[PDB]
RNA sequence: UACUAAGUGGAAAAGGAUGUGAAAGUGCUAAAACAGCAAGGAUGUUGGCUUAGAAGCAGCCAUCGUUUAAAGAGUGCGUAA
RNA sequence: ACCUCGAUGUCGACUCAUCUCAUCCUCGAGCUGAAGCAGGUUCGAAGGGUUCGGCUGUUCGCCGAUUAAAGAGAUACGUG
């Protein structure tokens, strides 16, 4: 099997959610629940490689390098990192980063600091 | 078969040896063996 | 590197003897004979239960056989005390094989039937009509019956069909 | 290098000698994304764990003041459970790991100081 | 190619290229250099084929120096004609290579680089080339 | 006294090579290496642009920061994805 | 411009050929942009064979029909 990304939300057809071992009326119904409110965002989301698909559902935060506008201030220009238009505060970098605590595998703060400014470096934007 | 008085690895899997006294190279692809020079 | 590795013995029946040609090993299942060429600088000596050896000078061929009997020897034991084993996966539409007595026969996309014929000391077994395993006392023969068997109808990339090592993978193309 | 070698050996002494409790355990066949999820359970615990070769425990474990040592590292994957206070919680996590592996086996250590079986460790950690 | 653009003279004599070189014995711009242990004649369009070869494969990264440039003109008398009547006529402009004297240098970008830019170089010149670093 | 195994010796080039002997220091090693075998080989990332499919791998950006003893927008093979 | 002018008879055709392999076919093998037939390419190989006619004196060349093919060359550009 594959790992899967979906929308959050109603998705009664997957892209593989009728050979893979679980019912999708028994699956959307509780994926849309968890996920009434969270629609419109497309939310990381993980499948097991299990043989029966035992229910230990899973979601992750909203993904980086979309929500930069936030956290740099800048309209999304030139993609290389010798181009830049605005600079990345403290302030927002510390709230996105404490939001998205939740996605890593570590429990520390500064760490989480760094990795997400080094997520943004794709913009080439850096703590001033 | 290739014939070429040069020969040299081409792949990551491209072996030489010496067999016969000819040099050989030998690999997991069909398209890589050589045997000359 | 291998020639220094101690050989480990097995004293509960098979025993060994050599001679300055003949070095002859006796387990559960017949006898295996290595017949080693004359003026050979690699000495021989065996403790209770154990067995290392070694070359009396330094050359290129002293070392090389230094390893390559140590190998043999080894080969031997292994074989007289278990006794190897080769499987064939025969894949096809329409091939596959059995046997009748001293005869292993197959059934193919040829017109002429195909038979082999099998060596002393040698047994075959179709547990299916569809896979063969052959069963020997030493690797050599089982080897050689192997690719004897084997020079009719090579596996192809196209499609996977004939006789296969088990295990070993075919690597497919365009099929088309 | 070598004098790294030595500075290590004393730094893990000290290390070592820093505490009194501390199991090593062999968890063997296992992966790496379970060993940050690992890292993310002791990450609250005040104890910690490392990867470490045989020959600087056998010269340090008898620096530490530990008995009870044949085989210090050895039979698989070796890693160290020294927890100075609250092990309680890494010792629960490793049963729940080797309850997701297929069974346990003990090499050595004890909580609080002296060399004991698994046989009461396992219920101390279930 | 490269061919200078007037001389006092049209048909020169040759030249003999025996001994050791003669100036250009060491490396003066560039890190890595290309030394010819063998003497012998060289056009400008072998030169011409190096130089691409070394600019494709080096990239808008280092620099290069070439340390030759043909000063002399053989002739080539046309085909199927009898011997005499004067001298030829010229059709190529060439370079005498002593022995031991370098031919082209690159700087300014990694070994493995600089490395396989002068060996595919080298094999388009007729004399057995060989690597060198700078003197320092 | 050493050497080559080629009948080179007893015809020859550019090029190619775990053929072989000698010499110089070179990085490691019995606090155990090389070779092989047992595992793991990760997170932001199926990130974002574009390609009705490219999402560790049509192509491109950054090509870094963290978990760690160990891991790469992954060494490549191989998937519209 | 080395041997020949005190003579060494020069193309092609006819008959008869012989030799080399850098293979035209038959033969064995590898790779494949080899599904199978039919191919392409490279290696090994000289036992045998390698067509008949129109044009032109012709080799060559063009054309027509066959076959397995209608090979490359040499022998004072084989041999008055």
């Amino acid at each position: 099997i594959a790992k899967i990304n979906l929308l959050g939300g109603q998705a009664k057809p997957g892209p593989a959610l009728a050979s893979v071992g679980i019912n999708m009326g028994e699956f959307t119904k509780q994926f849309n629940e968890k996920t009434k409110d969270k629609q419109g965002e497309m939310i990381p989301c993980v499948i097991t490689a299990y043989n029966d698909k035992s229910f230990d559902f899973i979601l992750k935060t909203t993904p980086v390098s979309i929500l930069l506008k936030q956290a740099a201030k800048l309209e999304k220009g030139a993609k290389n990192a010798k181009t830049i238009v605005g600079k990345i505060t403290m302030a927002k970098a510390k709230e996105i980063a404490q939001y998205k605590l939740v996605d890593l595998n570590a429990n520390t703060v500064e760490a989480a600091l760094k990795m997400v400014l080094g997520t943004a470096k794709q913009m080439g934007i850096e703590v001033i | 078969m290739k014939v070429r008085a040069s020969v040299k690895p081409i792949c990551k899997d491209c072996k030489i040896i010496k067999r016969h006294q000819i040099v050989r190279v030998i690999c997991k692809t069909q398209k890589h063996k050589q045997r000359q020079g | 590197k291998i020639g220094n590795r101690t050989i480990t013995l097995d004293p509960a029946k098979v025993n060994l003897n050599f001679q300055k040609d003949h070095i002859a090993v006796k387990g559960p299942l017949g006898q295996i004979e290595l017949k080693l060429p004359p003026n050979l600088p690699l000495k021989f000596e065996l403790k209770d239960n154990n067995l290392q050896i070694t070359r009396n000078n330094e050359l290129k061929q002293s070392k090389i056989f230094h390893g390559t009997y140590n190998a043999l020897i080894t080969n031997a034991i292994i074989g007289v005390t278990q006794g190897f084993e080769k499987k064939l996966r025969l894949v096809g539409v329409g091939y596959r094989a059995n046997v009748e007595g001293e005869t292993l026969n197959l059934q193919l996309g040829y017109s002429h039937p195909i038979k082999e014929k099998i060596p002393k000391g040698l047994t075959v077994k179709v547990e299916k009509n569809t896979e063969i395993t052959i069963s020997g006392i030493s690797k050599e023969l089982v080897g050689q019956f192997a690719t004897e068997v084997r020079k009719w109808r090579k596996p192809e990339p196209y499609k996977g069909k004939g006789v296969l090592y088990f295990d070993e993978v075919i690597v497919r193309k365009a099929g088309k | 290098a070598k004098k790294d070698k030595a500075q290590q050996v004393a730094d893990v002494s000290h290390l070592l000698s820093t505490s009194a409790g501390f199991v090593i355990f062999d968890y063997t066949s296992m992966s790496a994304i379970e060993a940050t999820s690992i890292r993310k359970k002791l990450f609250k615990n005040g104890s910690k764990i490392k990867v470490i070769k045989n020959n600087i425990l056998r010269r340090a474990l008898k620096a530490g003041k530990f008995e009870g040592i044949d085989e210090t590292a050895i039979k698989g994957k070796l890693a160290v459970a020294v927890g100075v206070n609250e092990i309680v919680e890494t010792l629960k996590a490793v049963d729940g790991v080797v309850k997701a592996k297929e069974a346990m086996n003990f090499v050595c250590g004890y909580f609080d100081n002296r060399a004991f079986n698994s046989a009461d460790l396992e219920k101390i950690a279930k | 190619m490269l061919q200078p653009k007037r001389t006092k003279y049209r048909k020169p004599h040759n030249v003999s290229y025996e001994g050791k070189a003669k100036g250009n014995s060491y490396v003066a711009f560039g890190e890595y250099g290309l030394v010819a242990t063998k003497g012998n004649w060289i056009d400008a369009r072998a030169i011409e084929s190096a130089r691409i070869a070394i600019s494709k494969c080096l990239g808008k990264t280092g620099k290069m120096w070439i340390r030759i440039f043909p000063h002399m003109s053989k002739t080539k008398k046309p085909l199927e004609v009898r011997m005499g009547s004067g001298k030829g006529n010229p059709e190529f402009w060439v370079a005498v290579v002593k022995q031991g004297t370098v031919m082209f240098e690159v700087a300014n970008i990694p070994e493995s680089q600089m490395i396989k830019a002068l060996t595919r170089a080298g094999h388009k010149l007729p004399v057995t080339w060989k690597i060198l670093k700078r003197e320092e």
